[PDB]
């Protein structure tokens, strides 16, 4: 059983064993902390691969954050599940959803403190609902590591909380003008002549975003060679226009013996317990999926992105990237197809 | 073999011999003439089961059959009576928790009951198999039923009462606000949102502790870490004038040293094979008590008798349709891999075929007599008061048969908020109502939480919730554990202050309602009545059911929309708006005035908080502590020296002054139209005249 | 954490902390001086997992691991160490109802034992995962093992008899002729079978009453209208001098009124979360003694006591595994309107995984100890006669584990009859024998009756059964119920009187087998015993297995072929022809020349019915009744005065005559080759010397 306890300018790190986190974010300088977990009112439990975090919680105690939740604002009375997931089409009181931000903010007494877990894995959240008068953290690993950020305004803790884990990068004014999409424009002239009809009735559009339909077979980095046979042409149209293309990349790389990023890829991808590389299924059919956790596959994919946007491409939309995976699914529909029976949608 | 019987009214017709689920006690069994022809009844005997038929006209009006999620006027529709645990019920769903085997028809304005004295699965066949006719199909191969005649619904239903039981007279605390949630806890919590309550404004009657209170859900038991000093807690909610409810399930845990199950042993319920029934539930492996059974219910009104002796107010009884999960856990066993979605067939809730119980001595099938299971354990439970020597009684239960109403309150399950939930417990609590059990209510703010998309947790919602429920008899807030806190002093102040008036509107009825509480105790007429009721003469009566009338005097017409107004339907005579003053005529369409439509019947004469008292025409009322009132012309007479503090009396005529007791003259004043008040504030020997 | 302990050669090597299914006493134990290299062991502490691996050569030979449906040599197979209820098993099958964590290596002709002390699901790896290795897995995080120095394999059992407990003794009569059935009823037929067997010439020393007796399958309990009399039955069934042998369950019956059920409370095992763990079984919902706890034994106990207080002579334990049928009822439940074929899993009907018992004060997992349960239970019910006072105890197991020797005679199940099966019974009951369970035996005939197609009920292969159990310890013929009659009594005259002769032929051996009976008591040595068991240098023997040894001096070949005559291996040494007085010199083929075929070796003692005596050759031999008997050049002493009727002596060279006490002279009769016969019908104070 391992404990220590580091402060810093108001964050408090605390680690439970010997943590792996998802990610290292730098703390300075840290120096030993002589406040206790008791003085920080937590109480820690270590059992079979997992560590429990106690907290109290009172009647007018205010619990916020745990980012994308299909949820009212204080999450008092629920047990949220951090697992990003395609979550399909979700109503609301579905969770989890796609994003997993784990840190909650509790506001006591008008004090804000907040507590961020950094855990990638299946953290689960019980606010008020296995105990009604506590906070219960699940991260199911033996080790951990999570702050305590003190406010006292909750700006207070997110301006320490982006200290920690990075400030929000700094975007074009375009970014944030009218952006018309859908799924999908094309071909390629068409989706000039509607930016020509938007533009001449008076809609001031920043960019146009190129869903699927325009790759080959789903295939990333190609330009399907019917719909869009002049790709430069298509961005130079758009640039007199003044109007930015963004462009949909997924993360499925199509097994495909004469599919240029499966084969320079070839050795990067994400593999299974076994050794073999995990082949499961995207868009474009069978797939294997880069291993972007490895230096070097960031590397080679920063280099795919590089030479895609030379093109003329000036953004980049990351879709399924939970990440997603049909091939279990596609699996249940193959065997019991038959069946004229409802499958649970899980 | 056919037996005809007839007494005050009342045709008693004996099929072969039965078997009652329970004995209701005849006065003077005497002979009848009747034929069944005479009667306009048809009756068949087959394989099993007994079928009677009636005919139905047109026009015809059919009434009750208790919990139905459908319109009050029950044509069209084959309904099933066989209590279970409904789920998440939606409108249209059927069965749900209760079963009443009565109706009454109301041809020619004229109305006769029919009550099916079976505890098994009735079916109340409306005009559906046939158009033209009522069928009625008993599956036993013999039956006792009761032709009960009228003329009135409100003659009906007295005699109806007389045969099955007059409601049990409550405490008045019983009928005030009730905070509760699935469920409070710790114990210093329950107590720490008391105070809080109390601190803001609310008046609050009593707590309901749910199932976390309990060690392992085991009946009886206090969690001891929840619970570790229960008598401090329960000292606490009492130093704060606050009652104590504990919710009491049906299922005893199968577990070596649990005290209930060795104590219990002998009287569970067992399987045709002699095995004792053992099922699942929240304790998880568990035994039921054989409720119909003498010993058993003397063995538990001792338990119950045991648990209120520590200062324990009330008793929620749950789950005692009785339901059993040992069927649907077993479905999920075994097709758990299977990615496959199941349906939810209800009734894998109720116990398996082969569980059987003994009925006055005689081993009977649990399908034969199941609907009557939580009358038994009530009355084992009323027992248990009575053991303890305790006169103020609050029982509550979800599941019911005919007679329910001798011991205990009825709230209508796990309703789902949302706007429409507000016509449906409306014609819920109303269809109780009818059938004989007065004292009803929903879960205000609807239990479901948030395990699925189709829930409505809005404020504004809530406090039409708390509106639609101001004049029901039982007024409780209850929420599942994953709901949001539905607690007013939670709320935002604009809404905080809604629900804050609404409430202390409520208890400034409180002394109109628990009044009519009393009588429902001596006559077995229903606190909250629809409008036909009251006026089952007129068929346009039978289509509203989104208002309800108050004892004989008030009408409410709940704002069950977003609207700021509503269109309300006023029966024939004269209507007072309670808040403005108007009066209108009777048998019209109106524009309601306030957030609140409310509005009082020539001939009304209301008992208010703070001894303020009502009187608008010519009537006679019995307040709850036994005070007759009397207006006629220009005179108010009583029964015995009462103290009166405000006086209010609505009169097309000026009234210019009051003489109390031929002696000292009273100043009136006119607040409003048709309005006039005088401050009494003295005791009253006998009279007051109005000039 | 690694400790290592030796005694008399015996290494207890101790892995972590262990927490054994029970503790076998080490005597002197000192701390060892070997290390786990000098033993040749490697260890690995994983995932809550040992595994302990040893080399495996191409000649080495592995025996024992108990009752295996394989071959005698284990090798080339993953075996699973789970008490199962195995249902109709086939050969090949794994598991079955008994657990022997035991093992035999024979490297260059020495043996050493391997026993490894754990109770739970212990995989035996044996040359299969890989070629050179013997891996067992042991699904703990602990564990105590044992290596067993020889170098005979016999000197290994002795040492693990000494260390799991010697076999208890039980009475003669438990080796005589049973007859059984599911099940003879009602008892006046279960007299009325006896009385035909009997007058037909068959000596039945005892009949087994199986769960037909019971009411409603209720543990001691009579059926009312099938056994009204027990006491009479008892008496009529004594005064033909032939025992009862009564079936008794392990499951008790979940009713309110059953005595056992409520006298038990509070000592049956649980599930994790804490309920009681209610299963199904024989007499429906049930609930499980757990046996682990010493209260629950002494409970068991006093039942037991009760129930042989009648005059009930033995007690016939089975289900034990413990097996329950839940689960599979469950699928059936939920799975019966499919027209598909579940697939038959043994596993499933095992105790579920949250099922806990108290082993020591310990709260433990039932998947941690499973294999010991009919050990304890078996514990319990053999307190049951030291309680009542009976010297002569008879208890028959279904399942076992390591000890089991101590109380129970075990039978081989459920078996099928066909040809085939003769030969896996062998298999059965030797792989039993050499893993230190010396009473055994098999369904004569086969249980199975006509429930499926591939059942063999033809009456010749039915007197082959009778042959092939000739010499076993324990001697039954059952059926199930379905099953034609098999009783010898209801063949034609020509199948009849050869079962008839084969069961002469065993009592007359009687003395024999019960003197081998006492010196598996006292030494741990098996009565039966494969050929390798006595010449353990010879690697041909390990690939024999339709022969085997009756003690060290009896070679028997049974034909288990439909031919008249079979091909007979013999070991080293010269082999006397028990029919035709023929000696041939071992290490060769022979054919039989009788249908039972036997053979003596050269120095061998034979005590037979009647005290008739065969010598042949130089040997010493402990009959059953103390006496000893040694052989010489041409004396025989006898440690005591012994009387002898029939004397025959097997020799190469001439025998004229024999000289009793240096004084009386008796002539001798060369009745064959080889064979000299004298009547001597006397007492011997000490010696006969031959001329």
């Amino acid at each position: 059983r391992i404990l220590k306890i580091y402060e810093n300018k108001g964050v408090y790190k605390v680690v439970i064993g010997e943590p792996f986190p998802p990610i290292e974010f730098p703390l300075e300088q840290k120096i030993s902390s002589n406040k206790s977990l008791s003085e920080l009112g937590l109480t820690i439990v270590q059992q079979g691969n997992k560590v429990i975090v106690e907290k109290s919680l009172d009647l007018k105690e205010h619990i916020i954050g745990l980012g994308e939740k299909a949820f009212e604002l204080d999450r008092k009375r629920k047990r949220y599940v951090m697992y990003n997931v395609d979550a399909g089409a979700y109503k609301k009181y579905q969770d989890p959803l796609y994003v997993s931000i784990p840190l909650f903010i509790s506001v006591k007494d008008g004090v804000a403190t907040g507590y961020f877990f950094n855990s990638a894995s299946k953290v689960i959240f019980d606010v008020g609902l296995e105990e009604y008068d506590k906070v219960i953290v699940t991260i199911p690993e033996d080790s951990v590591e999570f702050y305590v950020i003190e406010g006292p305004r909750i700006e207070d803790v997110l301006e320490k909380y982006t200290e920690l884990t990075g400030k929000p990068f700094l975007p074009p004014m375009w970014a944030f003008g009218y952006m018309i999409s859908r799924y999908s424009y094309y071909p390629q002239d068409k989706v000039v002549e509607l930016v020509d009809i938007m533009q001449k009735e008076g809609f001031r559009v920043a960019g146009v975003f190129l869903d699927i339909h325009y790759m080959d077979s789903y295939k990333l980095f190609t330009w399907h060679p019917y719909r869009f046979p002049e790709p430069k042409k298509l961005i130079d149209e758009l640039h007199k226009r003044n109007v930015k293309l963004i462009t949909i990349v997924d993360h499925g790389i199509r097994v495909d013996q004469n599919y240029s990023p499966f084969l320079s890829g070839m050795g990067k991808f994400c593999e299974i317990e076994s050794g073999e590389l995990f082949v499961g299924k995207m868009w474009p059919g069978t797939t294997v999926y880069p291993d972007f956790f490895r230096e070097d596959t960031r590397e080679w994919w920063a280099g795919l992105i590089s030479e895609w946007l030379s093109q003329g491409v000036d953004g980049i939309w990351l879709d399924m990237n939970e990440p997603t995976d049909f091939s279990r699914a596609i699996e249940i529909r193959d065997v019991l197809s038959s069946l004229p029976v409802q499958f649970r949608d899980d | 073999i056919l037996k005809i019987y007839e007494n005050k009214g009342v045709y008693k017709v004996v099929i072969g011999e039965p078997f009652p689920p329970i004995e209701f006690p005849l006065e003077q069994k005497i002979s009848s003439n009747k034929s069944l022809s005479e009667l306009g009844l048809t009756i068949v005997q087959q394989g099993n089961k007994v079928i009677v038929e009636k005919s139905l006209d047109l026009k015809e009006h059919i009434i009750g059959l208790g919990e139905k999620a459908f319109e009050l006027d029950r044509k069209r529709k084959r309904y099933v009576m066989y209590n279970v645990d409904a789920g998440a019920y939606k409108k249209y769903q059927d069965p749900l928790y209760v079963s009443i085997p009565l109706f009454i028809s109301v041809k020619d304005g004229v109305a006769t009951g029919y009550f099916f004295n079976s505890a098994s699965k009735v079916i109340f066949d409306v005009g559906l198999e046939e158009y033209d006719k009522v069928i009625v199909t008993i599956p036993e191969d013999s039956v006792e039923f009761y032709v009960i005649e009228g003329p009135r619904i409100e003659d009906v239903l007295e005699k109806y009462t007389e045969l099955t039981g007059k409601p049990f007279l409550p405490p008045m605390w019983a009928f005030g606000y009730m905070i509760s949630r699935y469920s409070y806890y710790p114990q210093d919590k329950v107590v720490e949102l008391v105070d809080i309550m109390q601190k803001e404004g609310f008046r609050v009657a009593g707590v309901f502790l749910d199932i976390h209170y309990m060690d392992s859900y085991k009946l009886f038991t206090w969690h001891p870490y929840r619970f570790p000093e229960p008598k401090k807690l329960i000292d606490e909610l009492h130093k704060r004038n606050v009652k104590l409810i504990t919710i009491v399930d049906h299922g005893i845990r199968v577990d070596q040293n649990y005290s209930p199950f060795l104590s219990g042993m002998g009287k569970f319920c067992e399987i045709e094979s002699g095995e004792l029934f053992v099922g699942k539930m929240w304790p998880g492996t568990t035994v039921y008590p054989d409720f119909f059974r003498e010993d058993t219910r003397e063995w538990w009104a001792g338990l119950i008798s045991e648990w209120l002796s520590q200062g324990v107010d009330g008793i929620w009884l749950d789950m005692n349709e009785p339901t059993d999960f040992s069927r649907a856990i077993e479905i999920r066993d075994v097709l758990s891999s299977l990615p496959v979605q199941f349906r939810d067939d209800r009734l894998v809730t109720t116990f398996p075929d082969n569980v059987v119980h003994y009925l006055r001595g005689k081993r009977v099938k649990h399908e034969k007599v199941r609907n009557a299971y939580p009358l038994y354990e009530a009355m084992a439970t009323f027992k248990g008061f009575r053991t303890s020597h305790r006169n103020e009684i609050f029982i509550l239960s979800r599941a019911g048969y005919a007679g329910i109403q001798r011991y205990a309150f009825i709230w209508t399950g796990d309703n789902t908020p949302s706007w429409d939930d507000l016509k449906l417990q409306l014609q819920l609590v109303l269809g109780l109502s009818i059938s004989g059990v007065p004292f009803v209510g929903c879960d205000i703010g609807g239990f479901q939480g948030r395990n699925f998309a189709e829930i409505d947790n809005s404020m504004d919602l809530l406090v039409k919730y708390y509106a639609l429920a101001l004049f029901f008899p039982f007024y409780r807030s209850h929420k599942a554990t994953d709901g949001i806190d539905t607690e007013p002093v939670f709320l935002p102040d604009y809404y905080k202050e809604k629900v804050k008036e609404i409430v202390e509107l409520r208890y400034k009825f409180l002394p109109y309602i628990y009044s009519l509480a009393l009588e429902a105790s001596e006559k077995g007429h229903p606190v909250i009545r629809p409008l036909f009721y009251e006026f089952q003469d007129d068929d346009d009566m039978y289509r509203i059911e989104d208002e309800y009338m108050v004892g004989k005097y008030l009408l409410y017409a709940p704002i069950v929309s977003k609207e700021e107004s509503r269109l309300v339907t006023l029966p024939r005579g004269k209507w007072y708006n309670y808040w403005n003053g108007e009066i209108i005529n009777g048998k019209s369409v109106v524009k309601s005035t306030h957030e609140l439509p409310i509005y009082l019947r020539e001939g009304s004469i209301i008992p208010l908080e703070g001894d303020e008292l009502i009187v608008y025409g010519e009537t006679s009322f019995k307040r709850y502590d036994n005070a007759e009132i009397t207006s006629s012309s220009n005179e108010i007479k009583f029964s015995r020296e009462i103290y009166v503090s405000k006086l209010t009396i609505t009169s097309e005529k000026p009234v210019s002054k009051i003489i109390v007791d031929d002696s000292k003259e009273i100043q009136v004043e006119k607040t409003m139209q048709n309005t006039y008040v005088a401050k009494i504030n003295q005791k009253i020997r006998g009279k007051i005249n109005l000039e």
